RNA sequence: UUGAGAGAUACAAUUUGGGAAGAAAUUCCCAGAGUGUGUUUCUUUUGCGUUUAACCUGAACAGUCUCAUCGUGGGCAUCUUGCGAUUC
């Protein structure tokens, strides 16, 4: 009834129907993480919602390489309340771990009850400023995230970048210009943080900037070289 | 702003006097009030000119 | 949840079938809900169960 | 008050109705995307179909950029038209919701300006210099 | 003719090379980013410039 | 108090007091806690001013998380007696809310606190 | 604290180490090692910001 | 009818890459660019003139008493024919 597509992206898929959509199968069954819908064609599947997640926008925006795949790990910043990395749980299966990092409580709450539904994700509460305060609990992952709504947003990842990639693994930026300036267009803000990038030993392969989805955003798609 | 509209508070009560202003006491948009130094007079403005005279009569 | 409700939808949280039938018709809303069975509630009497 | 939670309960009928309606919706994407490539006779010599190693329509279109070895609708009836047509229809459905609900809104705002003229204060006619009447109330501290 | 030239120049200074839907930069050098502080912004320094020589001062 | 956020200065809450005793006159000002709680879920209110010294906190603390979800600006102005005399009501008022009427003649001087709000943001 | 008994501690270039130290966490093995990472995640965090 | 810069689009001459079809030439399809003209956009430099302008506010609606709301009666169909809005 339902026409379903494989995604160039593995683990991703969008359905056909009368009205299209993206979509993605689930680890375990019988739950809303954020009270999504989802197809059962039997296999499950579950919708993303693109104004919600920007990772969910910068795939539907059209990405070349997306670093997150089944078999590999992927550690997240800004999971803020798990929206996001219940469908990047739902990509990297079983196989692949998610290292999901936040610093706020209340809606850290929430990824505290998501990871004892998943396999995958776990919680790290500390602060992302410092990667130090946790060092221990992860160890050489292959791409990470980026969420975050702080300024320094090269600079955090930048110490995320020397202590926790996978050397020749690729990184995931996500940047809004209402962060960081509101004064000067969005374009004139991207120069500034990819330039700040290559000062940190990333090589940005492509930049996308959401249109219809989030006002000004972008994504940005780099390899970290020669540093582990 | 508004007509009839000047109130006295007692002090160190801080009790609005309620005898005094009645309703039909007559002020007028209230512009300018002074009281005296020495004798305990009252002289109230208003708008319509008319510099309308009390006396606090414990004084 | 609850908390992010106001005051005014915690009276009606229990009578949403006489509520939204007495908006959806020109109508009187009701006035207590689930509230109604506190034991502070039935310590008043006549209109001011309402209040 | 009971014709401003009339309209304010089908406000809210149809604004919900918008957020599951937009839920189900797919929006095609118009974003910029720049590749960054490091030396400019690679950039000369670019080419999209090369790039993401697509073909003719997989290069223009973003929601599925498949590669020419990935490679390696007429199940549902009538796939040009009649599929096209009701897949044009969830966006003309959803879009007559929020033409319902904006018209349905100044109901209530054009309705609720006219509920606070009753109370008390007292309040000033003004007409605008465009012909709008709107009023301004006195500066008086409601006690 | 003389100035016909200057701007196919502009042809060979460019880098952001637009491809319909999308567009293509390249990165810089890094030892000219690196040895040189980045360049002033006309849109800064043109507010100080301005202000100084301003009508509301009879300078000149 | 320490759960207080973006908690104005002394400027710009007398800017912000200042729209919410024009705004007040042009009856665009819904009043109270469990009101301005009201136009989130309606989605109708421009901007959240909240006050900071109530007591207890956490009776208001709900707004900073409901307006995060709907992306409607808040700050703190310091004191709820200063709210409730700017807001033309004897009561202490200690969360106020500015509901949108694009008609209004004061809809220039609030886009320009709404962007300082923002700012802060 | 490790300069305080009577040894040398140095830093600051041990970070590409520290990567063929992470490395061998899966050399000395791998799943296992998670599962064991899992509930140290999953205790830290509940001990921190719940109960 | 200043100087320059960038963008969009219309037009003609002309090219890039990808796919099939033809022995090659050639054919069609898809994606993309620069050049010539017309048009249009915003930003900038300079010349001359001008030094205030706009908005708000304080006791700023009201004795030819003002406004609100519910009704009644009449007009305007040779049409303000009247939106839960304000036709007089």
């Amino acid at each position: 009834k339902v026409v379903i597509e494989p995604h160039r992206h593995a683990g991703v898929y969008i359905a056909r129907g009368k009205e299209d959509l993206l979509v993605t199968k689930n680890m375990a069954p019988g739950e809303s993480v954020y009270g999504e819908k989802r197809i059962s064609v039997k296999v499950e599947y579950r919708v993303w919602n693109p104004f919600r997640s920007k990772l969910a926008a910068g795939i539907m925006g059209g990405l070349d390489e997306l670093f997150i795949a089944p078999g590999k790990k992927v550690l997240y910043l800004g999971a803020a309340s798990g929206t996001s990395v219940s469908h990047v749980s739902d990509v990297v299966g079983p196989e692949g771990v998610v290292y999901a990092v936040e610093f706020s409580h209340r809606p850290g709450r929430e990824l505290i009850s998501m990871a004892k539904k998943r396999p995958n994700i776990i919680p790290i509460i500390e602060d992302a400023r410092h990667p130090q305060k946790y060092r221990m609990l992860i160890g050489m992952v292959d791409c990470v995230f980026a969420d975050v709504a702080q300024p320094d947003q090269a600079r955090i990842i930048a110490l995320n970048s020397h202590m926790f990639l996978k050397d020749q693994g690729g990184v995931v930026i996500s940047i809004k210009a209402n962060c960081i300036d509101s004064t000067v267009d969005a374009e004139t803000v991207f120069a500034r943080e990819v330039q700040k990038l290559r000062e940190e030993r990333i090589k940005p392969l492509e930049q996308l900037t959401l249109e219809p989805y989030e006002r000004d955003h972008c994504i940005v798609v780099g390899r970290y070289m020669r540093s582990g | 702003a508004v007509k009839d509209a000047l109130r006295l508070v007692h002090l160190p009560s801080c009790s609005v006097f309620s005898n005094w202003p009645t309703s039909g006491t007559p002020l007028g948009k209230v512009t300018s009030v002074a009281f005296s130094p020495s004798g305990g007079l009252l002289a109230v403005g208003n708008e319509q000119g008319k510099v309308r005279l009390w006396k606090l009569n414990h004084y | 949840s609850l908390a992010k409700s106001p005051a005014s939808t915690i009276q009606i949280l229990g009578a949403e079938k006489a509520l939204f039938r007495a908006l959806k018709t020109k109508h009187d809303t009701p006035k207590y809900g689930l509230l109604y069975h506190a034991s502070l509630v039935g310590q008043a009497t006549g209109k001011n169960k309402g209040k | 008050t009971q014709d401003s939670n009339y309209v304010r309960t089908l406000r809210q009928i149809e604004l919900k109705k918008l957020e599951k309606g937009a839920k189900q919706l797919m929006f095609k994407s118009s974003g910029n995307h720049t590749i960054f490539v490091d030396s400019r006779e690679k950039m000369n010599e670019f080419t999209p179909e090369k790039f993401f190693n697509t073909t003719s329509e997989m290069v223009n279109r973003s929601e599925n950029r498949l590669t020419k070895d990935q490679l390696a609708n007429a199940s549902s009836i009538m796939p040009k038209e009649s599929l096209d047509k009701k897949k044009l229809k969830k966006f003309k459905q959803v879009k007559q919701h929020l033409q319902r609900e904006t018209q349905l809104k100044q109901v209530q705002q054009r309705m609720d300006a006219q509920r606070e003229l009753l109370k008390k204060g007292s309040k000033k006619k003004i007409v605008d210099s465009s012909g709008k009447i709107s009023f301004k109330w006195k500066k008086q501290r409601k006690r | 003719i003389k100035t016909k030239k200057r701007k196919t120049l502009k042809n060979l200074r460019k880098d952001s090379v637009k491809r319909g839907k999308f567009r293509v930069q390249l990165l810089s050098t890094t030892q000219d980013s690196k040895t040189l502080p980045p360049k002033k912004e006309s849109s800064i320094i043109r507010s100080k410039d301005r202000w100084l020589n301003r009508k509301a001062l009879n300078k000149g | 108090n320490p759960k207080a956020f973006p908690l104005a200065d002394a400027a710009l809450t007398q800017q912000i007091l200042d729209v919410v005793q024009q705004a007040a006159n042009l009856r665009q000002l819904k009043k109270g806690a469990n009101e301005a709680t009201k136009t989130l879920n309606r989605g109708i209110s421009e901007f959240i001013i909240m006050a900071a010294d109530c007591e207890p906190i956490e009776i208001l603390l709900h707004l900073p998380l409901l307006c995060e979800d709907k992306n409607v600006p808040y700050v703190f102005v310091p004191s709820r007696v200063a709210l409730g005399r700017a807001c033309g009501v004897s009561r202490p008022v200690i969360a106020a809310s500015i509901t949108t009427n694009d008609a209004s003649a004061i809809k220039t001087q609030i886009y320009a606190v709404k962007d300082k709000i923002e700012t802060l943001l | 604290x490790x300069x305080x008994x009577x040894x040398x501690x140095x830093x600051x270039x041990x970070x590409x180490x520290x990567x063929x130290x992470x490395x061998x966490x899966x050399x000395x093995x791998d799943n296992d090692l998670s599962k064991m990472s899992l509930g140290l995640a999953h205790s830290i965090g509940r001990h921190k910001l719940k109960f």
